[PDB]
DNA sequence: AGTTCTCACGCAAT
DNA sequence: GGATTGCGTGAGAACTG
């Protein structure tokens, strides 16, 4: 019976997930555990530790794409579901290449290893091949201009960027 | 019938597509147990089950978006140092005062209008862009202090927008 | 006819 | 009537035309 004692926990974390009730339960079993890990890290987006001795969502529509070092995403714009034909939760934690072109995968990989503390190049800017939803041609060349940061096994390089069309 | 239909694509092909399902959750379980600080300090075995049973704690302790405005605000402010400013149609008087205005407190943005915080050289590049549903322009706002060029741009099937009275421009600012 | 998957109870391992 | 991670396959949704 213990093999069922988990779903009692999953339905919790699923309901304990910050998303609308309309399509809340649409999350698969690995989707919740995927989103269950892509949110707690947000808790420590900036400071959840202490060892060292609203309605502000108008900018998202007037345009934020987060990236990590292990080749996967940390947070997708809360408005990246209208300028792009997909949803946030669908790829809010999966690898970035799953949405980037083939020959262009090597470009994003080089923006972190050969790039890297506010100095050349703290803020980069370039184009690339992105995926599209279909009333579309399947790819878009957005202008990713990122501002490298040290988001917090010591800390590694993060990327706080905002991509826009061409 | 079981030559390549059950052995090469029934078990083998499946075993490759159903074994990772158990390795990713354990990964996430191990990937999730670490984030939970109240689960790593256990006698050489964080229990892979309590990794989720107690994980509900932080899942409980901590609707619109899983992130908070102060996060996104600090997020966008960390993204490209973007602050939100809402001025009037032509009045010029700023409506909103952004808390990440670190390009300079509200002394100049409270009473003085946006034109006061930019350079007078914007005689036209600051009025024509005012009242394409969205405007794109790079005005010359000052606050040495005169070289912070800020490139601003702002404004399914939905007609209006049930919200406060906002007939004016709401854009951002980033050093470009 | 079609398909990939998610989800289900059942099995030999500690 | 007793419990741990983990290995199969199939009943069936759900994205496949």
């Amino acid at each position: 019976r213990h093999r069922d004692r988990l779903n009692t926990e999953l339905d919790r974390l699923a309901s304990l997930l910050p998303f609308p009730q309309d399509v809340i339960n649409k999350l698969d079993k690995l989707s919740v555990l995927r989103l269950s890990v892509s949110y707690l890290r947000a808790k420590s987006f900036f400071d959840v530790a202490l060892k060292s001795t609203q309605e502000g969502e108008f900018l998202l529509q007037a345009l934020v794409l987060v990236v990590t070092a292990d080749a996967l995403v940390f947070y997708a714009s809360s408005t990246i579901q209208d300028y792009l034909g997909f949803q946030q939760s669908d790829v809010i934690h999966q690898s970035v290449y799953e949405l980037i072109h083939t020959e262009d995968r090597a470009e994003f990989q080089r923006q972190l290893h050969w790039a890297l503390d506010q100095l050349p190049p703290e803020n980069a800017s370039f184009m690339e091949r992105c995926f599209r939803c279909d009333n579309s041609s399947g790819f878009l060349a957005m202008n990713f201009q990122g501002r490298l940061k040290y988001l917090h096994l010591p800390p590694q390089l993060a990327l706080f960027a905002i991509a826009t069309p061409l | 019938q079981s030559s390549a239909d059950k052995e090469r694509l029934a078990r083998e092909n499946h075993s490759e597509i159903e074994r990772r399902r158990r390795n990713k959750m354990t990964a996430y379980i191990t990937e999730l147990s670490d984030m939970v600080p109240t689960c790593s300090a256990l006698a050489r075995k964080p229990d892979k089950l309590t990794i989720l049973r107690m994980a509900v704690s932080h899942m409980k302790s901590l609707k619109p978006s899983f992130l908070t405005d102060q996060e996104l605000k600090h997020l966008i402010l960390e993204a490209a140092d973007g602050f939100l400013f809402i001025v009037s149609c032509e009045t010029g008087r700023v409506v909103y005062v952004s808390d990440s205005v670190t390009p300079q407190p509200q002394s100049e943005w409270f009473g003085s209008t946006l034109y006061d915080q930019v350079h007078p050289d914007d005689v036209d590049k600051l009025r024509e862009q005012l009242s394409g549903s969205r405007r794109s322009f790079i005005c010359r706002m000052r606050c040495e202090p005169h070289f912070v060029v800020v490139h601003c741009t702002g404004y399914d099937d939905d007609p209006e927008a049930g919200q406060g009275s906002k007939f004016c421009l709401v854009a951002i600012g980033r050093l470009q």
